[PDB]
């Protein structure tokens, strides 16, 4: 059937899915995001801006 | 006067007694009578904790903190004599009474600077 490096032109004329797919996919950059800062929080020492 | 009842969980039985506006006045030492504090009462309002200038010695200030424990800082009960000097001066001398209470605060980190606020 489809080769590996295609299986996501399954969406090329599905509106529908289309926007379910960018929608997990910006779920994933919203999601990295807020949990990159907890990261950053957990280990940035305010001690000396200087 | 307000009773126990009148006070409980108020959190005004950690508030030492009040002077209206008014007393201004003065009060006379007779330097041939003996006098004693019935009652001295402490309530913190503040602590500041000096921050540790890290190695770059750069001269360090206080700071403010939040109380994180309660309202049980007050020190109250105090007593002692409060003699008269030969230069005509007045020291207080302290005996007994709930002279010390453990207080907690924290700090910009979240560091929790525990001390034993006292007078002793
Ligand atoms: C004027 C009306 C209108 C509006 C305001 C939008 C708005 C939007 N469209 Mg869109 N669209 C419209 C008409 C409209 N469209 C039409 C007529 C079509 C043709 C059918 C499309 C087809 C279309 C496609 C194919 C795609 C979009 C996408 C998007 C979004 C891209 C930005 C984003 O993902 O934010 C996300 C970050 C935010 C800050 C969250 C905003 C979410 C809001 C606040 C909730 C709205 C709740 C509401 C009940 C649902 C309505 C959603 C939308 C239709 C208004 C954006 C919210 C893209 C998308 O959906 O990506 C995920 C996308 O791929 N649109
Ligand atoms: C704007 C972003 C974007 C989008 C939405 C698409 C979308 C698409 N591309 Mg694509 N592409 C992009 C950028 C993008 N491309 C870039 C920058 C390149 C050059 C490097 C390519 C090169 C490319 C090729 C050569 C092909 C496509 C194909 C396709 C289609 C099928 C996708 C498929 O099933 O992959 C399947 C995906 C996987 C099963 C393998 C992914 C494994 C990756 C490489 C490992 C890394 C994963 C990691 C999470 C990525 C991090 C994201 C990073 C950018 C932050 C699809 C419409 C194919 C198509 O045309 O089919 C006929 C196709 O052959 N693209
Ligand atoms: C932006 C992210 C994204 C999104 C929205 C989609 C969306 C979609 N993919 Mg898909 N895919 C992605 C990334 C994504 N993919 C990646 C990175 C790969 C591998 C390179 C694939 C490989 C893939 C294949 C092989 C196929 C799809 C297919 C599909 C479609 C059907 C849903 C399906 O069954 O998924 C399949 C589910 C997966 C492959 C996702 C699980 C894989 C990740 C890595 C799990 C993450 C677990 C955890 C949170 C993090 C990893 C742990 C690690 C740190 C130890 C759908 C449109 C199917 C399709 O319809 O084709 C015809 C299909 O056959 N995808
Ligand atoms: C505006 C910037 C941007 C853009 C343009 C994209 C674009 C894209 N992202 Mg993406 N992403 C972004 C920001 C962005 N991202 C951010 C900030 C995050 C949070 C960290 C993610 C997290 C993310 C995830 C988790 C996934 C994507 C995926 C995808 C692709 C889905 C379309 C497709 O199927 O391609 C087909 C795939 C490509 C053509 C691969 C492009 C090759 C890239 C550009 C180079 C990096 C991979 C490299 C070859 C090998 C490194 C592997 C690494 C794990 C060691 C698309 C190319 C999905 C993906 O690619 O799965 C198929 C996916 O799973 N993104
Ligand atoms: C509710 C809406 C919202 C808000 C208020 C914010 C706010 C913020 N986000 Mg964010 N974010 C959102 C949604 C939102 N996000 C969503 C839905 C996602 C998932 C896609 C993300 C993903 C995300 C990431 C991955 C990151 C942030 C970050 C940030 C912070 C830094 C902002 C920054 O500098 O942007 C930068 C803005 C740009 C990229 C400029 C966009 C301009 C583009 C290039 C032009 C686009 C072309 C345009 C169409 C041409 C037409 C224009 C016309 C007028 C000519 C900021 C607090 C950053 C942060 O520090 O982490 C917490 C960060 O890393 N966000
Ligand atoms: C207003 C209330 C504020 C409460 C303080 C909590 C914030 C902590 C920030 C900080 O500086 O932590 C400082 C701490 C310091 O880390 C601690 O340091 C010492 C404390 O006694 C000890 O050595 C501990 O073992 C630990 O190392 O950093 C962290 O451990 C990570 C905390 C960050 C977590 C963010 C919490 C918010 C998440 C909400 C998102 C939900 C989705
Ligand atoms: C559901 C829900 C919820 C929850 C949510 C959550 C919890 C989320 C999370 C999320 C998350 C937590 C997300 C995350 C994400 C992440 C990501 C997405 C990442 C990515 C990464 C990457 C991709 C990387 C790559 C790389 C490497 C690995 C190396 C080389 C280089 C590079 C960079 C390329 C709530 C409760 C709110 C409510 C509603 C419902
Ligand atoms: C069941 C249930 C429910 C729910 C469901 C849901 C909604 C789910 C969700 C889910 C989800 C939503 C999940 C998520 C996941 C996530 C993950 C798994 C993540 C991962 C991440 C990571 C791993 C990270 C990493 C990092 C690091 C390490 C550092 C740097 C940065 C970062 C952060 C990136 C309901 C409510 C209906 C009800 C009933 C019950
Ligand atoms: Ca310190």
């Amino acid at each position: 059937g489809l080769p590996w490096y295609r299986v996501h032109t399954v969406l090329i004329n599905d509106p529908g899915r289309l926007i379910a797919a960018h929608l997990m996919h910006t779920a994933l950059v919203a999601g990295w995001a807020g949990s990159m800062a907890l990261y950053e929080l957990a280990t940035f020492d305010p001690s000396d801006p200087v | 006067t307000l009773t126990y009842d009148d006070i409980v969980g108020t959190g005004l039985a950690n508030k030492c007694p009040t002077l209206d506006d008014t007393a201004r006045g003065a009060y006379p030492i007779d330097s041939s009578q003996t006098y004693r504090i019935a009652r001295l009462c402490l309530q913190p309002t503040t602590f500041l904790v000096k921050e540790e200038p890290k190695n770059k010695r750069q001269e360090a200030e206080f700071v403010p903190t939040k109380l994180v424990t309660r309202e049980t800082t007050s020190l109250d009960q105090i007593q002692g004599e409060l003699k008269v000097n030969s230069d005509g001066s007045l020291t207080f001398v302290e005996e007994d009474g709930i002279d010390f209470q453990p207080v907690t605060v924290q700090m910009a980190g979240g560091e929790r600077i525990p001390l034993l606020f006292t007078v002793k």
